[PDB]
RNA sequence: CAAAGUCUUUGGGUUCCGGGGGGAGUAUGGUUGCAAAGCUGAAACUUAAAGGAAUUGACGGAAGGGCACCACCAGGAGUGGA
RNA sequence: AAAUCCUUUAACGAGGAUCCAUUGGAGGGCAAGUCUGGCAGCUCCAAUAGCGUAUAUUAAA
């Protein structure tokens, strides 16, 4: 407690934090980092990115290319730094979302006369929702105008971008010295540590070779040679490629770096005893002929029609909460067979181990999720496994890929490869909290077949949408509500949070249009969804606290079937039913308040609901996106 | 036989007990 | 004990906005607020109907 | 937890349902409440009304005028 | 209240000492004492009141009266039994 | 210095869905709703091209 000793404490704290920062900066880019990787996204159409990249290219270049795309290595010892540029087109939703989830600094190129473009807006909302590693804006046509329109064009840019990107300066690119300034900029930049990527180990694919087992098998050894950017990739673990499912690999080896900072041997084998294997599901499989019983007891455009009927049902289930018109011919206790009423929706119990389908025999339920996650992340952090470290230019010989993967890479599509943590390939019940972007106003029903990006995956699925409360019973939603945040639920592979939740929908022929976006809640089948049904009525005889209501049933013993379930009333009154009277649907009901003639007596019925089993892993190849 | 039934607890998923 | 999260926000009937015209903004609002009070005033015996006299 | 000293802190989120906006391990500009360190009238031992969640505010997220990077 | 007065019309000299209520006269330190303890003396946190004078109406598990066989006594008829 | 802005000026540039004004509030302090629906609309208030919130500090003290 003095002038000197507390300044000394300030000195110790500065030493601690600067040591932490110089620990985390040198190990990303350079003589330990793999390279520093920059992805390039223009937005408009007027950007001639060959002119951009040829201003940007120069140091020493090392020019790779692909069939269509053209990524390359860049090296300068002057800054002692490795860049790896990779160019992309917006709208190419598959390619951009597959290699900006493993990119490490995103460079947005912009036209001078306006900000985003609509295809770029689409990709921009996608990249916002799956996590920006680091953005850095740029423009190209500013030198072509003298000072007047130059300054005013920059002001129009900073006004047209600060409604989306609230604070950033526009580093212009006209000269190759502007490229030098841009590279000096992108060397020293605070990397937002994306929390999903660091908890695993992921390779990019710099080169792909293929050796088939037999060529008619169309299965064979894949050869991914690239760097390692995550944790220490262990060899007993599995591997996933983001476009073509998950599959277990055979050989890791470390050939030399083809491109150093300045100018067949393997370290590990498989052994299958410890190597976890591909068990995607549970691997275990004198009355008279005349008289009655009475005296005997004394003894193209159909799609638009479907759309307009969906808008009708969103009106009839959004003007109204969950109103259901009553059946008339079938006995109304049979069609509502497995329904039971709760007195209070929050409080009254409901056994979570009661009515499990034949498909709940094919899931892995965690007992304690949070501590198992802490144990797995604790083994990730403070341990060292026997596999190769970060930065190691390694090749993986993967045993069991098909050939069309190799052909899609020879097109120019990027492959990635991230390993799995223990219990990440098995299927269970996934719960995603999610909201709706105001880009699409299309109705999205309950069991719509959609496409998910839940944490570096790509799969068609069929959810059930829910209220998002931290209680036991959660209500089923019957449409995607345009402004609340809901919970979708799907049979799917299990994935440890955090993870971004993209959802898009086929408009027509591969036009994946974005609808929903969010993050990954607790994954467990115990969260049971409760589907509600409101049965309506009308109080056509009104006495003091007792009323006769019709149009809610049509038999008599239906009321004898739904007898203990309490009514409720839009004016707040909480009564419950007495005897029925009619042979048609009619009943007397006790109440607490007096009943208005402008009333709608209505009861509630509940069941447990659960999603359908669709985990078709393949996703159809998207087309370039355009405006509606 | 009106608003109640059996529905006992039988067959669950693979619980990875922490 | 985290009980619930956002129960009253998304469960209102989400009534959107109607259509009106603009206010006069700047000086003409002061001309209106002067003339609405001190020119076409009604002589009032107790002054109980306020500026938002809503039943 | 804060950054700049290592103190751990309970802080408050103002509006309804806005706890859904925040996920664990996210940069939060914690701001204090107004009675200079005393608690609010209703809440025991809670000092600080959080404003910003990852360089946008809660008053935009509560009105939906912006979107949240992560 | 003959001072608890001469005090916003605020200055006769002069010592100690109080700044919401708790935490608390606790800590901890110094000091005295054989000891118990005495003197001096915090803070973290918590709470919107704690308090001081005076001032009024319902319930009485408070008391007195007064009435009634839709109360009792003395009794009748009973009902309640089939 | 050479310019830009400012000033002077030719030409185009105004019907209200435009060339559109927000930020806070409407139980009291404290200005303004016992309006309508389950926080929103409508109306109104103070300021107004500025207004909130946090913190230091001063007056009220």
């Amino acid at each position: 407690l003095s002038r000197v000793d507390q300044r000394h404490r300030a000195s110790q704290l500065r030493k601690q934090k600067k040591e932490a920062v110089l620990a985390e900066k040198r190990q990303l880019g350079g003589k330990d980092g793999p390279p520093h990787q920059v992805l390039v996204v223009p937005l408009h159409s007027r950007i001639s990115l060959p002119e951009a990249m040829q201003l940007l290219q120069d140091g020493t270049v090392h020019l790779n290319e692909l069939g269509n795309t053209q990524n390359f290595m860049l090296l300068c010892p002057r800054l002692k730094h490795r860049w790896f540029f990779t160019s992309a087109r917006p709208g190419d939703l598959h390619v951009v979302l597959d290699m900006a989830k493993v990119a490490d600094t995103i460079l947005f190129l912009l036209d001078p006369l306006e900000g985003w473009d609509s295809t770029g807006d689409y990709c921009l909302s996608c990249l916002f929702a799956q996590g920006l590693p680091t953005y850095t804006l740029a423009v190209q046509g500013i030198s072509g105008l003298p000072l007047k329109k130059q300054i005013d064009t920059r002001k129009k840019l900073s006004k047209a971008v600060e409604k989306r990107f609230p604070h950033d300066k526009l580093l212009l690119l006209d000269t190759q010295q502007e490229a030098g300034m841009l590279l000096r900029q992108l060397a020293n930049q605070k990397q937002q540590h994306l929390a999903f990527r660091d908890r695993r180990a992921y390779l990019f694919a710099h080169a792909v070779d293929f050796v088939p087992s037999e060529e008619n098998n169309l299965v064979g050894t894949l050869k991914i040679s690239g760097y390692v950017r995550g944790q220490t990739l262990n060899v007993n673990r599995l591997l996933h490629i983001v476009g073509y499912g998950d599959f277990q690999m055979k050989q890791i080896d470390a050939p030399g770096d083809p491109f150093p900072l300045n100018p067949k041997v393997l370290m590990k084998a498989d052994p299958g005893r410890q190597e976890s294997l591909q068990a995607e599901v549970i691997p275990d499989p004198k009355v008279p002929k005349g008289t009655s019983s009475y005296q005997a007891e004394w003894i193209d455009e159909e799609a638009e029609a479907k759309m307009l009927e969906k808008y009708k049902q969103e009106r009839l289930e959004e003007m109204f909460p969950d109103e259901v018109d009553t059946p008339r011919d079938v006995a109304a206790r049979i069609r509502f067979q497995k329904y039971r009423g709760l007195k209070s929706f929050r409080t009254s119990p409901w056994d979570p181990k009661e009515n499990l389908p034949q498909d709940y025999a094919r899931i892995f339920q965690f007992q304690n999720f949070t501590n198992t996650r802490k144990s797995i992340f604790k083994e990730v952090e403070e341990k060292e496994v026997e596999g190769a470290e970060v930065g190691w230019y390694v090749t993986l010989h993967v045993s069991e890929v098909p050939v069309s993967v190799v052909e899609c890479f020879r097109q120019g599509t990027p492959l990635i490869a991230f390993s799995l943590l223990p219990h990440e390939q098995k299927m269970s019940v996934l719960n995603m909290v999610v909201r709706r972007d105001p880009g699409n106003t299309e109705p999205v029903k309950a069991k719509e077949e959609l496409i998910f990006h839940c944490g570096f995956r790509r799969f068609r699925a069929s959810p059930l949408f829910s209220q998002h409360t931290a209680a036991d019973k959660h209500k089923l939603q019957r449409f995607l509500t345009a402004d609340m945040a809901l919970v979708a639920t799907v049979y799917a592979p299990i994935t440890f949070p955090p993870a971004s939740v993209l959802l898009f929908k086929q408009k027509s022929n591969g036009m994946h249009s974005l609808i929903a976006t969010g993050h990954l809640m607790s994954v467990d089948p115990d969260r049971m969804v409760i589907k509600r049904v409101v049965l309506s009525g009308h109080p056509f005889k009104i006495f003091t606290k007792m009323a006769v209501v019709r149009y809610m049933f049509f038999n008599r013993e239906d009321v004898l079937w739904f007898k203990p379930v309490e009514l409720r009333t839009k004016w707040g009154r909480r009564g419950h039913i007495k005897e029925p009277l009619g042979t048609h649907g009619h009943m007397k009901c006790s109440f607490d308040g007096k009943l208005k003639s402008q009333d709608t007596v209505l009861m509630n019925l509940y069941k447990r609901v659960f999603p359908k089993w669709t985990y078709d892993p393949y996703v159809p190849e998207p087309v370039p996106w355009l405006k509606s | 036989s009106i608003c109640s039934t059996a529905s006992n607890l039988y067959n669950h998923p693979q619980l990875i007990k922490y | 004990s985290l009980a619930r999260a956002g129960k009253v926000r998304g469960q209102t009937p989400k009534v959107a906005k109607q259509e009106k015209k603009k206010k006069k903004t700047g000086r003409a609002k002061r001309r209106m607020q002067y003339n609405r009070r001190f020119v076409n005033v009604v002589p009032t015996f107790g002054k109980k109907k306020g500026p938002n006299a809503n039943s | 937890q804060l950054i700049k000293n290592g103190k751990k802190i309970t802080a408050f989120v103002p509006n309804d349902g806005c706890l859904n906006f925040i996920e664990e391990n996210d940069e939060v500009l914690v701001a204090g409440f107004g009675r200079k360190g005393h608690a609010v009238g209703d809440i025991p031992g809670v000092r600080f009304k959080v404003v910003k969640v990852a360089n946008v505010s809660l008053l935009a997220l509560y009105k939906g005028k912006k979107e949240r990077p992560r």
